[PDB]
């Protein structure tokens, strides 16, 4: 007996099911770690990050929504991303977009 | 005395901690406030005798054991944090999983 | 992208068909529904999904919610769901999917600029209680109960004075309108229930016209035929409902006498069985009746080893026959059968104001243990017993005094008065308390500390209960006549008003998973309680949940 | 039918011929009337008295009282009697027989479906005391003054800053309106004084004009011919009364200057005695004139064992000149004559605020035992010189300060502040404390309990000491010319208000029960008092009531 | 007439070439200049100087001042002078000699009848704090704060809910609206920060219009350079200040990414240092910007034994990144430099409310102790050091804010929002706090003792604190739209409201005695903080004083 | 601890109990306060301990004498009343003429 102890049923949870998604491998070239978070647009993420941009615009990391992604000075590695939904309108980050797509 | 605010906030838990001490003696298992009291107490005290946060949050870890409190109560106190002056002001103390 | 379910749970609470224990009690819980999109959950923090074109929309204040309740477990009478909780202008905007329309799915629930966030993953939200049956012996009693997790109040006195000691009367005009203008200092809804006893209406026509939201007949005024017919006649007329603690002393007649003179016409009956007063030794046999709306004071709730010995001199030759073992065992019963329809407490006049959440939990855990799972249970879980004594103490209060279109569950429209609680801690000690939007009181750490959870940590009011932000997210309840005469103005209070409707037309049947009207007897000389000849019994208990585990005293 | 007279004392509290100690010392009080008819007393309860068509009528709100004390036995300066009171609007309706006319006999106290009923049998109720020496050194003196049974507050202060911590002078216009305004915050009727210490006519009547009742000439401000003159004269223009405390350092003059100075023109000597400042060694000489109204504060109240020890201390050449055993044994003597008409506090300036009902009645306890009984008292009783003491408190300052129109006494139109005690505790620990009409504070147990006497049992603030509540229930007393200035609208006053007046037409001969005029000298070399040649003296008391008995610290 | 300077400092407290130890620091002040002239200094008490024709003059209230803070040594950033202190009308209206003109030579504060006295002499009046980074997790930081000795609050947070628990945000009108109502019943002035992270205008222009007087960027709802830029506009547009907690995550860009965003725009970068925000490692190059304003929070004030330990747990890979013990120990130096302007305390979100003066001081003694006497320093004293510091919590938190024209030092026409000290418990106990000119709180003794100094003395309100007297000794900051709008009639605010102003001109040029821009750089894998190439540095403290002599835990 | 108004109420008996019974241990006669305090701290422990309302009822008249107290001070207390968590929930313990 353990005050308010779940009982979470065994099995695992698909995300974002039904969704476009895509590989892009990205290398730091910064000298400084970055981390990306889940609901980030991919595509104006800090410059020092390399990769393909033009793939990623209207996508977002393909993780559990609140996680991130880190990526210390020099790593390289491959990343899935998912694409955006709703209205599909991309408003802040570095101002790039700043409208639908 | 010039007591501000906090002190006295203080004197609430270590009267809190003087009912679950002597409880404890009279040899009964304690319950949920009765152990975060007694805990927190202990690290005042420790802060006031002038031990190191690290060295606290080691020893916080040996004041009770699971086998000292009621069922459950280990569970409901994943971890026991209070603030002290220790001669270099004052310190937040983190005790995780205080009971075992 | 996968996750596993006991890593879901952990980051945003449980799920369709989780289950979660309430408390240390042998309740469970099972999640119906989840109204999210998985991967689209909105989370808040640093790096988080809440920010600024992430989950975090462009919309002006209008178009989005003042506050979000994140990953909800929703715990109503209507439904125990996953979701997220959107709270506008001090109301329930909605029950959804929070986010950014602009690049999230599904999204009913707009998070924007003026958005604040309440992380509530691995919590269980409930509306806030309702007490009806509250004696005015010192104000005190409002964060006692508040902090119990009770929002509305509804009773009456004047202080601590012998009328109120024994009786929920606020007498006259003059203490009613004094009580009113008290009110606006209190951080819970108030609404106050006057003198009923008298045979001449327009002593309580005034009464009403002056504040009172209902009139309470109590036998230490005399609760003769005559003066119960006048409160209802006048009740009938002006809208308020009436409360009745009956005749212990069968004075002017017995059981039947009393039913015979409120003439099917709807009342409350306080303390239905007996013990807190009324009838000896059936008073109980009300709750058969359609026009009754029968609640049960908290010190009998539940049958224990103890609740003989110590209610004798809490009383203190009619003493054994008003404190029957018979009675009392069958009153739990009879809860959870649906036959008596709310929990009070009878504050501090045989009854304790900040256990009615804590002692209904009690029983329903009880019943259980004893009794097993109810007819109308579905699934390995315990939902519907837990929805059915949820409704004791939320919705049935809110109809039977006409204030359920302001509060009384979690939906849409409603005043947002929410309790948030951590499962391990349900219905014995909150998270947050939160009266029309803003947070009244909750645990609070070492003020001067690094971070708000540091010991010693216990409830402290917080700014929805200071000044004027407190009037602006608290409700003083009137009688339509009230309101039409000026009162508010009048005697200039402060606070958000509401009118009570609806009173004399709510029955038995409209109690919500609560309106069975059982073929019950008692026997005269035993005190048996029978329903169609089977006798309706049950053990006390020796230890309960929610006690010991969570009280320094 | 018949009754036993212990078991009608047991059942509705003492009557006619029955006597009580008060608390635990040597006075005993004995019923002189009772207003009742055997028979018909009123109770309240199941089953008893008032209940609707017995002892409760069928009158409106108008025709009936809001509030009665029943059974209550009566201890005012004009008599000791056993009555109902009876309170309608804040105010003492009637003090007489109460019930429903329309069965009972002899009913002047009509209770109605409007009327609370709170329950005096066995209790003695007095008038809230009234402590016209007040330091406002802080906020937290008015509840622990209520808590002491003391109703109204006369004094001066902005604070904890040194003109307050030594005089009771609120100063100036801005802090005049800034502390009125603050006196809305507090659950006691409240009159403030200004600084008098001017030679400058126009300084002072700002400061009434701004609201002050009273100024008063402190000895740290200069308590000069010429400023004493001034303050009069403003005084006898305006209608406020002028509190002295004089040249102790002899400076300026001896006391015969300052008497030459006050010109016959009515005022108020502080600390008469001179232990708390005053022309050394004689100030006590001035109970000789017919137009000064003594009073004392209690540090000195009465003369004991630590007396003269404590005092050097809380004191600290001329020590030893103001401190003198002579005068403090002499001042005991002087109240039991008559010859000190009030007793006040000097709260936290050599006076303790929550002391000053408790040391009057030590001090007529320890008279007794020195002294026998009064020349005036009849019977084998200590009547007389309980109206005698109970005067000292009550109706003497409110006379003194021209306020006796609204407060100082349980009198037909006067404001409802009454205090209801047990007998054991008389004195000590009330029961209750009504402020115009509403309980303003009372013992209160466990608030969480089936009933409100479980422990711990301490005193907490009511619904009378609420917001709104409040304000309806205090008076803020202005003078005449703030009150025609419109200063209460300006500054938003929101109590209800009072005007001063007859402050200049009191004199000796109005005090009530303390009007002796004596003979008195003081040896200049000795310091010994003698009124009429005769030596004044008393001896200090080793052990005294109302102390460690009743007492945690 | 000759007195001995021992003597004389005993009697009047020190004058000129005399020196005082702050508390038990190493940090001794000089008096620098005194604006008395010897023998004619102004004393209160029995035979004093304050006296009617004596130190007292005969002027009318409007020629007078309301309040003398005698004899005060002041310590502030323009001198540490000893001079009386004149208040009038809630506002400083001179700093020099008082008295009175008719006897007296150079009289500058005239004392009348209306005149109120503080006697200062022996103690250290400084103005009250501000702490710009409040959280406003819940309404009783106010009293701990204000106990501490700060007297201006300014920050976000709608109670204890999540988004506050990281952000000092008010979000959206409506709760903006609510907190500036409920901001009435605290003692201290307020000013609210709105969430600036949005990339629509119109959503913080709506914020702006409700009453905010800043927007606060925080990482947890985006600090990307869009959101950035998007609050200066709005800044730039409405004159109210931005405060920063930047991308840790160096998600969106680098620290010169963010800089870039800035673009040569004022802005106020909180906790510079990082530990509490900001791009890892390098957000402390910041201080070298001419448009930004540095502050610090308190948890790293100073460096000493146990800050990293204890940083670990208050934080939980980017936590060894964010916590750096080469940052920790630079910071310290660069506050002892003047790089650093500010000291704020980050309220139960890292940081401690009581304790932003007590850690300023900590820092300057473990400074002088390491570093010995600053370049600036003139004389065998502290006092430049000292003038370094006080500007930290005072005028410089006041300029960033644009509220300097209403508080933030001891100056002509600023309202009068003193703390008076004794030496010994400089930055630690204050012996009084003032609030508009009236004390609102100050260490009381025994409420029924004879006097106000006996145990227990503990921290209680006084009157400036209660209800109408509070809202005219506090000011409710607001935007000059939201003032415009009539933000206050609409809300009903009843306590006094000032305006922001020059917030957008505001520079580090203007940081009193705190303008230095060094040429600092850190190294990204060593993360070692070095200006113009020397390594900044400095050891942790294993004892501080201010701490274990002084405090019950 | 997340206390609660009430169990913060209970720590100023608790503490009012303290005083008294040192005082007792010094040999001193108790006055009222002190014994209302004592004997209801008492009961209190006996909840604590799983003692019955029943049993508590009677052993709280045997906490204190007449000889323990000062005069007056049993007349002045006719009895005394306070609650507990017992291990079945708060019950109300009534002890009549608790000093014989
Ligand atoms: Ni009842
Ligand atoms: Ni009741
Ligand atoms: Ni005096
Ligand atoms: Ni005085
Ligand atoms: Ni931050
Ligand atoms: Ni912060």
């Amino acid at each position: 007996m353990i005050p308010g102890e779940y009982h979470v049923k065994p099995g695992q949870i698909a995300l974002n099911t039904g969704r476009a998604t895509c590989r892009v491998v990205v290398e730091n070239h910064g000298d400084r770690p970055i981390q990306v978070g889940s609901h980030y647009h991919f595509a104006e993420v800090n410059p020092a990050l390399k990769f393909d941009r033009q793939q990623a615009a209207g996508y977002r990391l393909n993780i559990p929504a609140g996680t991130a992604v880190r990526f210390e000075p020099g790593q390289k590695r491959e990343v899935e991303l998912v694409a955006f939904a709703g209205h599909r309108a991309v408003f802040g980050f570095r101002g790039e977009v700043m409208g639908p797509l | 005395m010039e007591l501000t605010p906090r002190e006295k906030d203080k004197l609430l838990l270590f009267t809190a901690a003087l009912v679950a001490e002597r409880r404890l003696a009279r040899g009964l298992k304690l319950n949920y406030p009765e152990s975060v009291a007694l805990i927190s107490a202990f690290i005042m005290e420790g802060a006031r005798d002038g031990k190191s946060v690290a060295s606290l949050m080691e020893e916080g870890r040996h004041v009770l054991t699971r086998e000292q409190v009621m069922e459950g109560v280990p569970e409901m106190i994943p971890d026991i944090q209070v603030e002290a002056t220790f001669p270099d002001g004052s310190k937040l103390v983190t005790v995780h999983n205080p009971i075992i | 992208s996968n996750i596993s379910r006991q890593a879901y749970a952990d980051m945003f609470g449980p799920t369709v068909g989780d289950k979660v224990r309430l408390a240390d009690t042998e309740l469970w819980i099972e999640v119906e529904d989840d109204l999210t999109t998985y991967g689209e959950e909105v989370k808040f923090g640093g790096g988080k999904v809440i920010r600024d074109g992430m989950g975090q929309g462009q919309m002006l204040a209008a178009d989005c919610v003042d506050l979000v309740l994140t990953n909800a477990l929703i715990v109503d009478h209507w439904g125990i769901v996953k979701a997220d909780i959107g709270v506008k202008d001090g109301r329930i905007f909605a029950i959804g999917k929070a986010g950014n329309p602009d690049i999230q799915p599904n999204v009913t629930i707009p998070i924007g600029a003026a958005t604040e966030v309440i992380a509530a993953e691995g919590k269980i939200v409930t509306a806030g209680g309702i007490d009806t049956h509250i004696h005015w012996i010192c104000p005190q009693q409002a964060e006692e109960a508040l902090v119990s997790g009770v929002t509305t109040m509804v009773g009456g006195g004047t202080g601590p004075a012998a009328g109120t000691h024994a009786t929920t009367c606020t007498p006259g005009p003059w203490y009613i309108s004094r009580m009113l203008q008290a009110a606006d200092s209190l951080p819970v809804n108030i609404g106050l229930l006057g003198k009923g006893n008298v045979s001449q209406p327009d002593a309580l026509r005034e009464q009403v016209a002056a504040g009172v939201i209902g009139l309470k007949i109590h036998e230490a005024w005399g609760a003769t035929p005559a003066a119960i017919d006048c409160a209802l006649t006048v009740a009938d007329e002006m809208d308020i409902q009436v409360a009745l603690h009956s005749d212990t002393l069968n004075e002017s007649g017995f059981v039947e006498d009393t039913l015979a003179a409120i003439g099917g016409r709807t009342i409350h009956t306080f303390h239905t069985e007996g013990a807190g007063g009324g009838h000896a030794p059936d008073i109980i046999t009300a709750c058969a009746h359609p026009n009754i709306l029968p609640s049960s004071t908290n010190p009998t709730l539940p049958y224990t080893l103890n609740t003989i010995d110590e209610h004798l001199d809490m009383l203190m030759a009619f003493a054994e026959s008003r404190i029957r073992r018979e009675t009392i065992a069958a009153e739990d019963v009879l809860h959870d059968l649906g036959a008596f329809s709310l929990t009070s407490s009878d504050s501090q006049a045989m009854g304790r104001v900040g256990e009615v959440i804590l002692r209904t939990w009690q029983v329903a855990h009880r019943m259980k243990v004893q009794r097993g799972a109810l007819a109308e249970e579905t699934g390995d879980n315990d939902n519907f017993r837990v929805k059915r004594y949820i409704a004791k103490y939320t919705i049935n209060p809110a109809l039977t005094h006409g204030i359920a279109h302001e509060v009384g569950s979690i939906e849409v429209g409603k005043l947002a008065d929410l309790v948030v609680w951590s499962p391990a801690f349900f219905g014995v000690k909150p998270a947050t308390v939160i009266k029309g939007g803003m947070i009244a009181i909750a645990p609070m750490g070492d003020i001067n500390a690094s971070i708000p959870t540091p010991q010693p940590v216990h409830y402290r009011p917080m700014f929805g209960a200071l000044g004027s932000a407190r009037h602006h997210c608290r409700l003083t309840f009137l009688s339509q006549a009230a309101a039409a005469n000026g009162v508010a103005e009048r005697l200039n209070l402060r606070s958000a008003i509401a009118v009570v409707k609806g009173c004399r037309t709510v029955q038995k049947a409209d109690m919500v998973h609560n309106s069975l009207q059982p073929n019950i007897t008692v026997d005269a000389q035993t005190y048996e309680v029978r329903v169609d000849g089977e006798l309706i019994t049950s053990e006390p208990a020796d230890v309960l949940p929610m006690a010991q585990r969570y009280f320094l005293f």
